[PDB]
């Protein structure tokens, strides 16, 4: 299944509920008539895209504009492909599958994803696995692949899963309930502020808070096997773990569970 | 206009009505049978018809209420609505709860408090709540104002303008105490608090407020009495505080709120027994007596109270973990969400006991029908509580499903007894409306405003009393079929009293001292709502 | 008097012009809302038939806050009650040192509680060192007032060694019979409230304490007040699916203005608002006060001049001092008001849309 998108949205689009598993469910001419706008003009799914319809699992967007809300949501069967760049909250309360896209993406995207993995070859945005207003957790469980760099507030209020950036912008692994997030580069600054639990892995960190105090150079199993769970995935992260790596403690203001590595030197 | 409604079994338990008649309305009230044709006529198959439901105890405005839709924006579902009404579908909003409080039949809906200090957003936000008739329990007791002047014992006088003064400028229909004394004692470190114990600064018990009150309340002729919110609410042991404080009352005019929360057995002296038959028992031996359940509902609600002192004591037990205290001038107020497992050991208890208060009254029409909405549960559950009562093989049926603990420390599945239609009458509009003193509205017979619900007769009567097949407020018809077709606005119930202008000067100079601005900015101008004039409508002390 | 294409007077055709721009656009947006609760009402129903969204300028301000307590809570008290019973009084930022509500804590001890009568001991964080008014002043750290109340917590908690300088605070604050921790969201920021708002929770293990959340000059506060209670949910809400929708990124005309993605907008300000700057850029209707300077023709394509709430009509505001909506009477004032504008181009709409 292709949707071959015909030019630039004049609006914004709500992509949800338009998983492959739907959209075989319904006739190739009846699905073009459901409606994705926000407006009250809208805009249906054949205004948008060019809909080219077969009965499979596999979904694959060609041609993505930074307007493109809540694409790949509630996900619960196969996979989707976005050729292109896409809008806020990728993903969201994801339940499993596979979610790539060849482009940069949107703000909050990864909220509530609890299974699968999704993939942004390009750059990801502000509040990128956060949490999104008044939500209880950011990640929940899905793994987030972010080949590019991260904004401010990665993996803010997350509550589970694995989060893989190469660059990270500032306040990263902000409110943190659990987790993992390892970051191969850059570390913006004040990271991890109200962590509770959770694991922080980065390259280079900007300034620390105050609150995060450094136990040493501990060689610990769970390193091992986070490691081995890195080169399994084929993780370019994974090469971080070899050496030994410095380790704080979690924000003292809340209850001090969460930690961070960063290389010795 | 003239209108017949003929067919139908008239349910009305203050004349002793169960049997198929006619109902006449001419001009929006009950008239006695006209021997000229009628302008419409509605056919009741069956379709046993009742008077429009009054509701005593609801959170449905205030600055908490608009607080818990802050913090809980996922409570209630909002449906799309193409060719609805605004607001009507969108969950949790004022026009919802009107809506679907019209839906069940009921036309008046009070709420319990209504704070003198944020008293113009409070009936501004009730003013929005469309087609119903709605009202205000000005609440008392926990104010430095009140407190002084039992403080230094200014006099039964003295009080009485106080307490006038403040109902007349908050436009309340009634006096309210939620915990005498326990905001000005939390305030001060205080976490526990009995009817008897002295509260701090000021000297005094809570039951010296509380009979402080009932003379007040007794001297001005308020119709609906003081309505009471007990010490140690949810507390293993607050049966022994209910009825203590039924003692202290001394034969006066009461009211106890969701009583349900204060039956719980002390057993031994890690669990808590169900004190229904004792509280049933202290209620018909005190004939002055009057209470509201507040069944609890399973699944996932917020809890809304101005009793900061409990709020704050079970602030840790919320589900979700978030909670918004505030303790602010009078009382402030405390939300709280709470989550009652659907099987719970300490959930099924607190719904048997709700339920067990009722089936062992003698009279329902002291034993109204509320769920604390929503604090004990939503409101929208009325009608599967009627058909609960009602029906003893749905009671069986759901007790099936609950854990051993339901009757072993309770005793409702022991109690296999059904409620008929005159008594549920009593529980949801006969009873109510004598309490609240609205003579007009709980009844059928030639007088009354004609407030109608008309239900289908049906076996399930979850889904009869959920889809009313026609409500009318005023002789115009606001529902048919369950489904709301007409949309304007009601009228706000506040008792026409005068303030006392030595004691207006009075406090003038108080609030002048303690927040730096004037009466006006406590009063209640009708050029302040989108009806001048037309949103209130008075109500005579008796 | 009114403005239409070039300076038209007409009151009545103004209206029609501004409800023929709202029919066209596809994208409304209604910015602003500093006016009455009867207009912010009457602009809530115009968006719920017009399909559009809403955004007051206390926007930052308003959501720094309700993000912090719609995940986290909040333990608040109001001012009345701190100038009346708070013993202690900590003062983050120095943003609360511009109001008098500072000079009336410092001059009367309180006057009722238990701590009333009692010396009254000032603390500040990150305000002015000298100042008219003494007080303990305790120096913000180098991140800022946010890395600063993470800090804090962190002594409070038992979580780091002593001696240091937060240290002697975190024991100043638990030693306390009525704590209030004056701060204002907007510029601590939405993380710093809820580590703020946390570091209370830790301090009620001991002693009674609470916030004063500063409350915005633009009636944003009433605002989340009237929308909590109209729609079911905070401000920020837009009906283009007939339902309330609920998004702060979304629906933040900020947001949308600087993407291109709303048509048209609508300008809310009977009471002295920043102007927004964008009038100009995209088809934009203005009800403005009287004595505004926003009252000429040139700021947006339809002007409407409406009766200024407290001085030429009577309304109901926020009031600072009370921190709840009060009815403010005309100092001193037949004119038009934001509500019988909004009510009558809804009325308009809805005529165009029968026939
Ligand atoms: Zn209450
Ligand atoms: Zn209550």
């Amino acid at each position: 299944s292709t949707l071959r998108l015909r030019g630039d949205l004049p609006e914004r689009v709500d992509l949800l509920n338009i998983t492959p598993l739907a959209l075989s469910g319904l006739s190739e001419t009846e699905a073009g008539k459901l409606a994705i706008g926000t407006s009250r003009r809208g805009l249906t799914l054949g205004d948008v895209f060019e809909i080219r319809l077969d009965g499979s699992d596999s979904l694959v967007i060609e041609g993505g504009s930074a307007r493109l809300d809540r694409v790949g949501a509630a996900l619960s069967q196969g996979s989707i492909r976005v050729e292109g760049d896409v809008g806020q909250r990728l993903g969201e309360g994801m339940a499993a599958g596979t979610l790539t896209v060849t482009g940069s993406a949107g703000p909050y995207a990864g909220t509530g994803a609890t299974g699968g993995t999704i993939t942004i070859e390009g750059d990801a945005g502000d509040h990128a696995g956060g949490a999104v207003y008044a939500a209880k957790a950011g990640l929940d469980g899905a793994t987030l692949v972010i080949k590019g760099a991260a904004g401010d507030h990665l993996g803010d209020r997350m509550r589970r899963g694995m989060i893989l950036a190469g660059s990270a912008g500032a306040f990263a692994a902000s409110r943190m309930i659990a987790g993992t997030i390892v970051v191969s580069g850059a570390l913006g600054d004040h990271p991890g502020y109200g962590m509770r639990r959770g694991t922080l892995i980065a390259g280079s960190h900007g300034t620390l808070l105050p609150t995060f105090v450094e136990t040493g150079t501990p060689d610990l199993v769970f390193v091992r096997l986070l490691a081995q769970s890195l080169k399994h995935l084929g993780a370019a992260q994974a090469n971080l773990l070899s050496g030994t790596l410095r380790r704080y403690s979690g924000d003292l203001a809340t209850l001090g569970k969460g930690e961070l590595f960063v290389p010795a030197h | 206009m003239l209108t017949r409604i003929h067919g139908g079994r008239v349910v009305d338990p203050t004349a002793g009505r169960d049997a198929v008649g006619d109902v006449w309305i001419e001009d929006g009230r009950v008239v006695a049978p006209s021997e000229r044709a009628p302008d419409q006529t509605i056919d009741a198959t069956g379709c046993v018809v009742m008077a429009g439901g009054v509701e005593v105890h609801s959170h449905i405005a205030g600055g908490n209420v608009v607080m818990s839709r802050l913090l809980l924006p996922d409570l209630y579902v909002s449906e799309s609505a193409p060719n609805g009404h605004p607001f009507a579908h969108a969950g949790g909003s004022g026009s919802w709860i009107g809506a679907n409080y019209a839906r069940m039949g009921y036309t008046t809906a009070v709420e319990p408090a209504l704070p003198p200090s944020n008293a113009l957003a409070t009936h501004l936000e009730l003013a929005d709540i469309p087609l119903l008739d709605r009202g205000g329990l000005a609440v008392l007791g926990n104010d430095d104002h009140l407190l002084q002047l039992l403080r230094d014992g200014e006099g039964k006088q003295a009080v009485r303008d106080l307490v006038q003064q403040t109902l007349a400028h908050s436009r309340g229909l009634g006096v309210k105490c939620i915990n005498a004394g326990g905001a000005s004692a939390f305030k001060d470190g205080v976490l526990k608090l009995s009817l008897d114990d002295e509260i701090p600064c000021y000297g005094l018990s809570t039951r010296k407020i509380m009979s402080a009150l009932l003379d007040a309340v007794e001297e001005i002729g308020v119709p609906h009495p003081l309505h009471v919110h007990c010490n140690n609410l949810g507390l293993p042991g607050a049966d022994d505080s209910l009825v203590a404080t039924l003692e202290a009352a001394e034969g006066r005019r009461i009211h106890f709120a969701h009583a349900q929360f204060y039956a719980y057995g002390v057993v031994d002296p890690g669990g808590f027994r169900s004190a229904a038959e004792r509280i049933n028992a202290a209620m018909e031996a005190h004939p002055n007596a009057t209470y509201d359940v507040g069944q609890v509902v399973f699944g996932q609600t917020v809890t809304i109270s101005l009793d900061i002192l409990r709020q704050f004591g079970g602030r840790k037990g919320a589900k979700p973990k978030k909670w918004v205290i505030s303790a602010g001038d009078a009382e402030g107020g405390g939300v709280v969400p709470f989550l009652y497992r659907p099987r719970g050991p300490v959930s099924s208890l607190q719904w048997a006991i709700g339920l067990e208060l009722m089936l062992l009254s003698s009279n329902p029409e002291r034993t109204i029908l509320t769920t604390d909405h929503p604090n004990g549960g939503v409101f929208t559950e009325y009608p599967r509580i009627i058909h609960l009562l009602m029906d003893a093989e749905e009671r069986a049926k759901e007790i099936a499903t609950l854990p051993a603990i339901v009757g072993e420390r309770s005793g409702l599945p022991k109690i296999e007894r059904e409620y008929s239609f005159s008594e549920i009458a009593q529980l949801t509009r006969s009873g109510p409306a004598k309490l609240l003193g609205l003579t007009d509205r709980g009844h059928l017979r030639e007088g009354a405003k004609a407030d109608v619900a008309i239900y289908r007769d049906d076996t399930d009567r979850t889904a009869m009393f959920s889809r009313a097949k026609l409500v009318l407020k005023d002789g115009q018809p606001i529902v048919e079929d369950g489904e709301v077709v007409a949309w304007f606005s009601g009228k706000t119930l506040s008792l026409n009293v005068e303030a006392d202008a030595g004691m207006e000067k009075r406090a003038e100079s108080y609030l002048q001292d303690r927040f730096g601005a004037g009466l006006d900015t406590f009063a209640v101008p009708d050029a302040a709502f989108p009806e001048n004039t037309g949103t209130f409508e008075d109500v005579a002390c008796r | 008097a009114a403005w239409v294409k070039g300076g038209a007077a007409d009151v009545d055709a103004a209206v029609e012009a501004a409800a023929d721009l709202l029919a066209a656009s596809r994208v409304p947006v209604l910015a602003g809302l500093s006016a009455e609760v009867s207009a912010l009402r009457a602009a809530y129903r115009l968006a719920e038939t017009l399909g559009a969204s809403l955004d007051p300028v206390s926007g930052p301000s308003v959501y720094a806050e309700l993000g912090a307590l719609s995940a986290g809570g909040a333990m608040s008290t109001t001012r009345a009650e701190t100038i009346g019973r708070a013993d202690v009084i900590l003062i983050v930022g120095n943003r609360p040192w511009d109001g008098e509500l500072i000079a009336e804590i410092a001059a009367a001890a309180p006057s009722r509680g238990r701590a009333a009568g009692a010396e009254r001991a000032l603390l500040s964080l990150g305000g002015p060192q000298n100042g008219a008014i003494r007080h303990v002043a305790y120096a913000a750290d180098a991140g800022g007032l946010t890395i600063s109340l993470g800090h804090l917590r962190a002594f409070a908690k038992g979580h780091l060694a002593g001696e240091a300088a937060f240290a002697d605070l975190a024991k100043r604050l638990f030693a306390a019979q009525y704590g209030v921790i004056v701060y204002d969201p907007e510029e601590v920021g939405e993380l710093g409230a809820e580590m703020l708002q946390g570091l209370i929770r830790d301090l009620n293990e001991s002693t009674r304490f609470f916030a004063l959340t500063l409350a915005d000059p633009f009636q944003g506060r009433a605002a989340v007040q009237l929308s909590a209670w109209t729609t079911g949910q905070a401000p920020r809400v837009g009906f283009g699916r007939h339902q309330p929708e609920h998004d702060s990124w979304r629906f933040d005309s900020a947001r949308q203005i600087a993407a291109g993605e709303a048509d048209a907008a609508l300008w809310l300000a009977s009471l002295p608002a920043p102007r927004p700057a964008w009038l100009g850029s995209l088809p934009t209707i203005a009800i403005v006060g009287e004595g505004s300077q926003e009252a000429a023709g040139e700021t947006a394509e339809v002007v409407i001049t409406v009766g200024v709430p407290g001085q030429s009509v009577g309304g109901a505001l926020w009031n600072d001092r009370r921190g709840v909506i009060a009815y403010a009477e005309a100092s001193d004032p037949e004119t038009e008001t934001a509500a019988g504008v909004l009510t009558r181009i809804r009325d308009r709409l809805i005529e165009k849309g029968v026939s």
